[PDB]
DNA sequence: TCCTCCTCCTCCTCCTCCTCCTCCTCC
DNA sequence: GGAGGAGGAGGAGGAGGAGGAGGAGGA
């Protein structure tokens, strides 16, 4: 796991600057020794005499340098794969939806966006052995539309206790985009006690399209959405959870892209493209991967949370 | 802030 | 090969200066000897005494003077070119990525920038006669894209011990923009003992879009780039490697244009513009250079790493 | 740093 | 011609000291006569009453005195024009690049900044019935972008020996702008032995970007590269050659001026602003001039050099 | 330095 | 089987050398 | 033949850099 920032403290760190760092959102070595110099100048109790010895010190602790491929294959070979709930879907992704990394998930009204998250907050808490994380998940929601009523469906299909899944689901409501991104410096004090394995912000860009209005306001909005999505790829090596976000669409009218422009698509990994097939089979289709092919699956939206074309 | 069972550590999920 | 620091002490410098030297990120000869005098100065142990001893003895060994072109246009027929795994490709390039010098490579996402960094760190360990450099590579990734995965399944194209290969890629995470500058010099030193032939930076921008947030931080912004820009530059004409860093693009409102700005055009000779064709075809585009003409060709991502239009 | 592995002189790819 | 510092010696001047002389770099008699009685006191073996012989002796021998404006119309109408390869370019020069002067390009990347240098590389040895200038040409380069295949292909167009065009091409790659101030002073040894007709700095404020990082060395960085301006303009009198010096451009974000700054643009005599046409098309304009008026014209980059539009 | 061809002095460019 | 319009955003530091000057009295 | 005394008085500015960021179906 991650090392607690108190680490610190015992390499020649003064523990009224640890105070100073934790009041600025850094709980861990990581998150101290992947921040740049100019995040901790911005600090007040803290110069920049006092930054180079934070840096190099917590250098010290995690490995900031090269190796090889081979030696990353093999870390990499043991990373966890959360199951999607759907054989046909995961079959797609090659494992399911993968740990330390973004995950973006976009497509109309309906397509079954807020469901996946559903179930994937219950399936990340079944053993590995069954393909989950072993964790409890963070449900970031901002929208209104998170029903604990189709966590319950989810685990009576996984035979789980409905009372202990709905234990290990930090649920909060975010009301704007400075209040969603609020809560991911609380989240980053949660993941250091708890073991979370998979954040999910849904939707991810729905409050950006009406806090920033026209276009005179786009540049702000972009630069406010790019602050948000790095602070996400922050949690996903400092904790090796996995981000899952949902994404809004709009038509192009000169049929549907995404919102959020270049800069979403960057910065996440993995897009999956969610139509709407018949009744109530849907069909995703990788977006954009790194490693995996270009490919449709077909899924449905059952009774008891996402699972395979039930037909 | 935080709920007093959101700062609960996490639970291995009990079979039923 | 370029010759190592530790030549200057038979020319008369002390041996501890060299040792001043080599903390300061120089380890052969033509990296003192391209340093101008303002550099050295900035090191603590070394005054303008010093600094002008050690300029002119570094210049005696290594060629800083006028030639011919004649004598430029034989030295430069037997530079290497390594191939980009589609004869297609190729021909648009006429030899393959050229070392020596920066190439770029941008494009909207999927557009395969990271596929062809993935097929370009394996086929420059292919011999000579079949199109490489014979050489290691080195994936600096400042996204958390690299898939060895993806190195294996090029090997088994070229046919080549994938548990070999895997063995000459050194790879590096860059978590922030100040850590990406400080994995080069740690390059510079690797790079005397073993034989790179290709540095891949993926991408060279991505961590300056929100390290530098609005406009009050652009000019910052730039001068950082145009450092590390620079100090790639440093690293083609002491090793003659090849780099290869890639791109991101954004929107221009007033129809995508590469980030970066004046910074990043002016610095870099070859300029490579993705598209999307149709399914998994794409197109490169010769965006700038010095020597090829503006033009188009049409690769393809292969479940074997970039090749031509399977089609 | 450097890995155990990193510091390790080149290869030539052998066939398969 | 001019006349070599030997001459000297014939009126009274130590032969040691035109050793004094030569090692700082004059090499004709105009070169310390235009200089400054300052410039000499700085050489160690000079005291003030020899640099007062020396100035005085030297002042004999070249005029440097009023003359008439009909006496330097006679003089200047028989200046050498070097064509760009266009015969809508020279149209816009009327005549081509002019020697005795500095003329400064500046433009985006791909504007073909780099392209018109290798033109013009090649048709400064055309002979002057052809508009060209009969002599070598000096190519320092600060980039890595000299290619000398450009220059064949051009030398194709003209019908020229290729092989003997690439032996009239003294390069140089300067690395930083210590070394870039150095060669010019080699540079003016070279062009008293031989007759080159074109001086070719490309580009010469690359170099000044980085080198000179942030506000706090700005006024050295000026200071530089005024010295450096100068010394060009030296060699535009001494030996009359044509001196194209290529700049770089930046925005202004208060839409592309060119840097340098106020130094760099009182020192040329004749700036042009290459924008990106269409195609292949680029589109010239007199920035600046003492005689030519304000206007654009529209070449293009085939691959047989610069040419006018061929459309 | 100088090369050994850069100190040549110009040559008229032959027809081809 | 066709069709079009929209706008705003700030921050950045470092820089050294310079010379000549004269009159005065008593025991 | 004998016997040293007394400081004054400031000048004089240079030198620009560096772009970002798409939204929105109609009938
Ligand atoms: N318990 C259930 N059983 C079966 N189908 C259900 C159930 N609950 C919801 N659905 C169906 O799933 C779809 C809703 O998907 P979801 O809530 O993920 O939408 P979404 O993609 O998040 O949309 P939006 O952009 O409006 O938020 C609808 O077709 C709805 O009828
Ligand atoms: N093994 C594979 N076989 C076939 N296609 C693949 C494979 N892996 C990835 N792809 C495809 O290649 C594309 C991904 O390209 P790549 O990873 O180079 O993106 P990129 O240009 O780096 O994007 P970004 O800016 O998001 O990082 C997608 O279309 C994906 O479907
Ligand atoms: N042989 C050729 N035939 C046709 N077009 C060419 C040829 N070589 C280069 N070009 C084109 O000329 C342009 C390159 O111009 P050039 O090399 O002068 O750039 P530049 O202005 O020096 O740029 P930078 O600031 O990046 O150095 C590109 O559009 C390139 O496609
Ligand atoms: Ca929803
Ligand atoms: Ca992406
Ligand atoms: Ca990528
Ligand atoms: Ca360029
Ligand atoms: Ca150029
Ligand atoms: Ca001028």
């Amino acid at each position: 796991g991650p090392q607690p920032i108190s680490r610190l403290e015992q390499c020649g760190i003064n523990a009224n600057d640890v105070k100073k760092l934790e009041e600025a959102g850094f709980h861990t070595v990581e998150a101290v020794a992947y921040a740049p110099k100019k995040e901790l100048i911005n600090i007040k109790g803290i110069s920049e005499a006092k930054a180079d010895k934070i840096l190099a010190e917590a250098a010290k602790l995690v490995p900031m340098g090269f190796t090889t491929a081979t030696e990353f294959h093999q870390r990499r070979s043991e990373i966890i794969q959360i199951t999607t709930g759907s054989k046909e879907l995961d079959k797609l992704l090659q494992g399911g939806i993968e740990t330390g990394s973004i995950t973006e998930m976009f497509g109309e009204f309906r397509t079954g966006k807020t469901q996946i998250c559903h179930t994937l907050a219950v399936t990340c808490q079944l053993p590995i052995d069954r393909g989950g994380g072993e964790g409890k998940a963070m449900y970031i929601d901002t929208e209104g539309t998170f029903r604990p009523e189709r966590l319950l469906a989810v685990a009576e299909r996984y035979g789980l206790s409905g009372s202990d899944v709905l234990d290990n689901v930090a649920y909060a409501r975010a009301f704007n985009t400075d209040h969603q991104t609020q809560l991911l410096y609380q989240a980053s004090a949660m993941m250091v006690e708890s073991r979370y394995a998979l954040l999910i912000v849904d939707s991810a860009t729905a409050l950006y399209r009406t806090d920033y209005s026209g276009r005179g306001e786009l540049s702000a909005r972009q630069m406010h959405l790019a602050r948000f999505l790095r602070m996400l790829l922050r949690l996903a090596d400092e904790f090796g959870v996995a981000v899952v976000i949902t994404n809004q669409v709009v038509a192009q009218v000169d049929p549907k892209k995404p919102i959020g422009g270049n800069i979403i698509a960057h910065a996440s990994t993995t897009r999956l493209y969610l139509r709407k097939g018949r009744g109530e089979t849907r069909i995703c289709k990788i977006y954009d991967s790194p490693c995996l092919p270009e490919a449709e699956a077909m899924f449905a939206i059952n009774a008891d949370g996402v699972g395979d074309a039930k037909d | 802030f935080v709920s007093p069972a959101a700062q609960k550590a996490f639970q291995p999920p009990r079979s039923c």
